[PDB]
């Protein structure tokens, strides 16, 4: 009962945690984002490569936290302060400033949210022209080995909501990530080798197991 | 209208909670399900899979394919000890990384039989004779082939059948307090002119239908 | 009715208080952590000690309060913090630092929670692959006296959610513990001696009863 | 959608609420129930049991079983008191550390009947006659054994009953304002040639069926 | 009265959400439709409609 494939993998897990300021002279620092897959999780991962295809709905909870930065100036009095969070599915707009017109456009969801409150949360579906996703793909991408299109689940952005010339603070957001109605094809030997990048399947030689003193050893009885 | 007043846990984030989410593309009708084979509904179905088992995992053969091998000796060495080992899935480093060891590793309390399979890999002309002798938990490992005899035991002739099966029936987990399988040579080999001298044994572990798991954990392995 | 079971000992109770800080140069103190028995709660204690097996299931409310430290930096504006609790099975992966891989495990349950809102809880069940709890153990664990690994009922561990470098703060943890649906057998005579440590039932002899005046001595009646 | 409104009380934390709370391990099947002899659902069948007063409870003796013997001595006294005390469970020292006492001492209010039982442990051969008397909460304690003759009292000889059994009524709580019970000589004990001179009773106190608690408390003694 | 328990997502913006909301203005009749030609239902009554291709896009 705990072994079936739903409590197996419907579990919420923290994936990705950046900080983002309201004022920067690098202007990538005014913003963060984030690719969705599941292979920078070394955790999720491993449990994922048990099974060839995939299918699942996802569910993103935020939690965002604030802090005035250590500069100079003190005596603020200060509201709420509001954020941004856009998801763009497979196909749309990205954005390159926090000033562009992309987050703006119609067709990327969005959620507006202001500190003090319940964390935001919002809900994908099964997002591809394909059947399932795949965990492993032995092929080319039409070019890179092991990389198929069909993957791609959308990106993650958020900004700061405030006005003109506003004034130093620094957040940090965490996203809790989490798979439902999940369904697995064709089951898979467990890795038992360390995971060396992101993308690939590379791996350095590993010992089969450990050894003990000889074939008949066995421990003294208590 | 309608008065209301708000309980203790309101507005808090739990991780495994389980509410309605509003989703983000509500205009967006999914692909429909293929019918692919070989579909999982439980972890279960993974571990009642044979897998080899590395008994030869001694110092100086642990990544080559001998780490698998039983070695049968030739000559006459009629009540020398063949092999032996404690049967501890998911803590023996013998049974540690098979198919049932890597799930077992998963949960914190699992319980049920085992069962054990060994087969011969030799020429088809040779001959001999094993006994094969099994020590319930809390009992010290025979010394000696005639004590092996007044246990449980089965006595294995190699010129009628090429494998033997075994079932293991009170296994849980936490100087082991655990049972012990051991091999011994009843006869010694037989070959006619032209055969070769030496040859192997293979064991395979798989888990019976009833063995249940509990207290989904990490793994200590990644 | 209030002598029933349930009425008895369905109460809630604080059993453990602990600090914890963002930065420090001790690294211990970066999180804090409680192993789950009942056995350093002098109060509980006793009430449990009428019987000699329980069953009851867990309910852990957690109540958190934040400091600046007063070292020296002020005019600082900051978002609400995060914090994350997390619970860890029998046979369960244990942090060594806050930085570890464990505190991302997908089978340690976790709950994320931030300042403002109602305080966070989460329900345990009956966790034994036993049939009850013991109060008493006349035993050996394998060697200590009195001690039995079916009592294992897991452990908690709480730190902060925020990114890099953070800014210095200091948070106190309080855990409020209450049994549910409980079950008793064989019940046994009251601690008369004061108890001396958590993990023993040793004691120093005490008198049966304090004295009075003579074996017939009744006071003057009113 | 339907319109919400939220009442005072919202987001508190009440040590006492009773909610439904969030499981954090829903995969798991819990071990199922033993039917284990001596299941306990009430306390006060723990107080219905008798146990043994300490009614010898002066100087010298606090720490030796000792404590728990009335003496009966040898020759001719036949007028002298024996033994007498208060009835006051809870309270009064001699009745604080029973197990009718150690339950009571958990609840603010009480009340009920009393059971008291007197043994007479003396050899076979010993003969003679005690007056046991009964006065009621608001009397003065009687001065001689004609004066506790005048009030309720039975004769018990011991010769033909090894003991005796008194049912008290109208018990509850707050130099006293309760009742008491007195021990007389009536005739002297008398034995043959070669038996020894002095003996002892002994006294067990207990609950009957109609017995109640209210206003569960802290006990004052750890 | 009626015990309450107050989840997590509560009082937050959620720019898809979808609830009742009130209105700024209860006492006004609306206007009553008007059957005017042309309605649509779906965008895929546009793109079913021919239209010129610049092939010579030289």
């Amino acid at each position: 009962s705990e072994s079936s494939i739903e409590n197996f993998l419907c579990r919420s897990a923290c994936v990705y945690m950046g900080e983002y300021h309201t004022t920067n002279t690098d202007t990538s620092k005014l913003f963060a984002s984030w690719t969705i897959n599941a292979r920078r999780m070394v955790q999720m991962r491993r449990k994922l490569e048990l099974f060839t295809y995939v299918r699942f709905d996802m569910e993103v909870t935020f939690v965002i936290t604030s802090k005035q930065d250590q500069g100079t100036q003190l005596g603020q009095d200060m509201p709420p302060l509001t954020h941004q969070i856009m998801y763009i599915p497979p196909g749309g707009p990205i954005p390159k400033s926090v000033t562009d017109y992309t987050w703006q456009t119609s067709t990327n969801p969005s959620i507006f949210w202001t500190e003090g409150n319940a964390p935001p949360r919002m809900s994908i579906p099964f997002i591809s022209i394909g059947n399932a996703y795949s965990n492993f793909y032995d092929g080319w991408s039409h070019g890179v080995y092991g990389y198929n299109t069909l993957n791609h689940m959308g990106q993650i952005y958020v900004r700061h909501v405030n006005g003109s010339s506003p004034l130093p603070m620094t957040s940090t957001v965490r996203m809790y990530f989490k798979p439902k109605h999940v369904k697995v094809w064709v089951p898979r030997p467990p890795r038992l080798c360390q995971y060396k990048n992101a993308s690939t399947v590379n791996f350095t030689p590993t010992n089969i197991t450990e050894k003990r003193q000889s074939i008949n050893y066995i421990p003294e009885t208590v | 209208g309608l008065p209301v007043m708000n309980t203790p846990g309101s507005n808090q984030f739990l991780t495994s909670d389980d509410f309605q989410s509003p989703s983000a593309m509500p205009q967006f009708d999914v692909t429909p399900e293929l019918n692919i084979p070989g579909e999982v509904q439980n972890l279960m179905e993974i571990a009642e899979v044979d897998s080899v088992v590395p008994v030869n995992n001694v110092e100086g053969k642990l990544d080559t394919m001998e780490i698998y091998r039983i070695p049968v000796q030739s000559g006459n060495h009629q009540s020398s000890q063949v092999f032996g080992f404690q049967v501890q899935p998911g803590l023996d480093n013998v049974f540690k990384h098979t198919l049932l060891g890597e799930i077992l590793n998963y949960y914190a309390h699992w319980s049920g039989s085992i069962k054990l399979t060994f087969v011969f890999c030799g020429s088809a002309m040779a001959t001999g004779k094993f006994l094969l002798a099994y020590a319930p938990p809390g009992a010290n490992a025979p010394k000696s082939r005639k004590d092996a005899m007044l246990g449980t035991h089965i006595i294995w002739d190699v010129g009628l059948q090429s494998s033997c099966v075994l079932c293991i029936p009170w296994i849980s987990q936490t100087y082991t307090s655990a049972g012990n399988v051991t091999c011994w040579y009843q006869t010694g080999i037989v070959v006619p002119a032209g055969t070769p001298t030496s040859c192997s044994i293979m064991c395979f572990v798989s888990a019976c239908n009833d063995f249940s798991v509990r207290l989904l954990k990490d793994t200590p392995f990644i």
